[PDB]
RNA sequence: UUUACUGCAGCCUGUCGUUGGGUUGUGACGACCCUAACUCUGAGAAGAGGACCCCGAUAGGUGGGCAGUUUG
RNA sequence: CAUCUCAGUAGGAGCGGGAAAAGAAAUCAAUUGAGAUGCCGUAAGUAACGGCGAGUGAAACCGGCACAGUUCAAACCGAA
């Protein structure tokens, strides 16, 4: 088994309850917790996470972390007339993921980047915390880069506000093909948002 | 919907009732003093504090720092002020309730230590320092109960000035008006079966009743837990 | 763990320096993880500088049950440097001892010793 | 409007998560002690609580506070 | 009339271009096959749902418009 370290930072993130991420995990959320809503980090907790997901070690690539609060929408009863189906709100969580909240969040503090992806870092009872990766695409090493060039084209511009980003596509209910997705492919809006 | 309470309309946080907190002096604590420091100070002045319609005085400490506190009974000008726990026990003074002697009176108790001071503040009031343990203390309120205090627990020895306010009858509706001016209570208050049933929950009727029991349980929602508040009992002394 | 002397930590520094002008060195997380794996790692150090540290934490048990000895550095801005480079290491990889061997060895003695 | 019908907020409480370490009494349950997460205060040193509370979810209750209706 | 329907409609917030979304199977089939996606016709008021009330309601196969396939992470090399 002649594994790449990247193996290895995977290995420890599998299970990382009874690894050596639990302590780090102590030590971390300390520190995270003080952090603001979207802070940014000089390099990704779980590096091979985000080179599998797209990061690389080039400028115009930015990573940052978000905490988003945990639970579904909270949602206000309305003051009027409703028909007893549509005047509950307590068991109600919305159809927006919170690893898609987080993304939007990274995408609005950004303006000038895009998001490319994100993943689960760490949590606790009250937050989520999630490392947004974001890509300059008016920085000339990613007009030079080809496997990262798409992103200049106009129609990548507001990737995670389109639901085009991996947990947009996940939300959007296009992680399968085949039978289920006859009201979700190719978009919600087309079935008059039957499908999900 | 019908009509929310004046509770409801309160908690909002209206400008009816709001309170008219320009017109007050100052904030009254005690002085923020380290761990094992202490700072003196002398009296400048007694002032009014429209907040609390009692005395207040104007303190000069040591380090130059012109701090507003609240007077206990029979503090002057001129006086001189002392704060931590090598403070003589002493009238006007600020220390831990854990060096007072038992059966003392003290005023403006802190909760916690360096609170400054929440307790026993209304113009008149008092407090009686009952026990004294290693970990804990008893204080004997103004309602009646001992509360548990921690030792380290400051209190200006005293009690508070401008007693004997509530001993004149207000007299006339105009009093309490000028008094409710400087107040942010809603003056006058209009009684619950007067209104219509849309305003309270006892409003309502041919005739002025409740029709229903005044003792509401602690369970009730917002909007309907009023008249007797989860009573343990009612009416006068049998 | 018992602390390393600091000498022991000046001769591995140097050893890698000598490693780097006659012999072969792998330097970098992953090189060194392949060339414990291997079989290859004469000399292992490793830098205790590193954030995150899922980066460089698997080294220790890694090249213990590959027997291939390791060295802590106090960080990694001189070992990047004695490993050639302008930028930080995580770790470096001693496979091919070159004219500095018997140092190494004494140096793979002295941890065992002090282990 | 209500002890009309059906519900929905609020509130009360069990369980899971947040959530750790040692001790006894039992076969995982209850209590006790600690600081180290967490909470509150202060500008901070630090002080007070502390694995409780708050919070997310789930289960039951109360619930004209509020909604939609019925009352041939 | 309350589940339902009205209807994911009306309305709202974010993003955005000349188009956008979709998109190259962890697919659909049936005993053996097909070979990205979109849109059109049909399947069809059928399956399915439903106080099984009122109503809501597809897809695949198939016939067409148009035809397009690939790039990363990783293994190995190591600043090339
Ligand atoms: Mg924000
Ligand atoms: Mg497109
Ligand atoms: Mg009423
Ligand atoms: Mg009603
Ligand atoms: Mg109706
Ligand atoms: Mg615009
Ligand atoms: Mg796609
Ligand atoms: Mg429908």
């Amino acid at each position: 088994m002649v594994k790449s370290f990247y193996g290895y930072v995977r290995d420890a993130w599998k299970n990382p309850d009874e690894t050596y991420v639990n302590e780090l995990r102590w030590e971390r959320l300390q520190v995270w917790r003080k952090q603001g809503s979207v802070t940014r980090i000089e390099r990704p907790t779980r590096i091979d996470r985000a080179r599998s997901l797209g990061y690389k070690a080039k400028q115009g690539i930015v990573v940052v972390r978000v905490n988003v609060r945990r639970g579904g929408l909270g949602h206000v009863r309305p003051n009027r007339g409703r028909r007893t189906q549509k005047m509950g709100k307590n068991k109600v969580s919305g159809g927006m993921s919170i690893q898609r909240i987080a993304e939007v969040r990274a995408d609005r503090r950004y303006p000038n980047l895009e998001v490319l992806n994100s993943y689960w870092v760490g949590e606790d009872g009250k937050h989520k915390w999630f490392e947004v990766i974001l890509v300059d695409p008016h920085h000339p090493v990613i007009k030079s880069d080809k496997n990262l060039n798409w992103v200049c084209d106009p129609s990548s511009r507001g990737r995670a506000t389109r639901g085009k980003t991996s947990a947009g596509r996940k939300g959007r209910g296009m992680a399968t093909r085949g039978k289920g997705t006859e009201k979700t492919r190719p978009s919600i809006r087309a079935y008059k948002s039957r499908g999900k | 919907m019908g009509k929310r309470l004046i509770s409801q309309n309160r908690g909002r946080g209206t400008p009816t009732y709001r309170a008219p907190s320009h017109k007050y002096k100052a904030d009254l604590r005690h002085p923020r003093v380290d761990e094992n420091s202490s700072l003196r100070g002398e009296v400048v002045g007694i002032e009014h504090d429209p907040a609390r319609s009692a005395p207040i005085a104007k303190v000069a400490f040591e380090n130059g720092e012109e701090l507003f506190l609240l007077a206990s009974e029979g503090i002057a000008v001129g006086n001189i002020i002392e704060c931590g726990d090598d403070a003589e026990v002493k009238p006007g003074n600020i220390v831990p309730i854990g060096n007072v002697p038992e059966g003392f009176f003290i005023c403006n108790v802190e909760s916690k230590p360096n609170d400054g001071g929440k307790f026993v503040r209304s113009s008149g009031v008092y407090a009686t320092v009952v026990t004294h343990e290693a970990t804990r203390t008893a204080v004997s309120m103004p309602s009646g109960n001992i509360k548990w205090l921690n030792p380290k627990c400051r209190a200006v020895v005293g009690i508070v000035a401008g007693s004997g306010r509530v001993d004149r009858p207000w007299l006339k509706a105009g009093k309490k008006y000028h008094k409710m001016k400087t107040r942010a209570a809603k003056y006058p208050r209009v009684s619950a079966v007067a209104m219509n049933p849309r305003d309270h929950p006892f409003g309502g009727g041919a005739w002025k009743h409740p029709g229903k029991p005044t003792t509401v349980s602690r369970n009730a929602p917002p909007g309907r837990k009023v008249g007797l508040i989860a009573a343990r009992r009612t009416g006068m002394k049998r | 763990k018992f602390d390393v002397p600091e000498e022991l930590t000046n001769k591995a520094l140097e050893a890698l320096e000598l490693a780097r002008d006659t012999g072969k060195i792998k330097k970098g997380t992953n090189e060194a993880t392949k060339a414990i794996e291997r079989g290859n790692a004469k000399l292992v150090l490793i830098a205790e500088d590193i954030e995150p540290a899922e980066i460089v934490a698997h080294i220790g048990p890694l090249s213990e049950e590959k027997k291939a000895p390791y060295i802590f550095i106090k960080n990694q801005k001189e070992l990047g440097a004695a490993s050639g480079l302008g930028v930080s290491c995580a770790t470096v990889a001693i496979v091919d001892a070159g004219k500095a061997a018997e140092m190494v060895q004494d140096i793979a003695q002295k941890l065992e010793a002090l282990k």
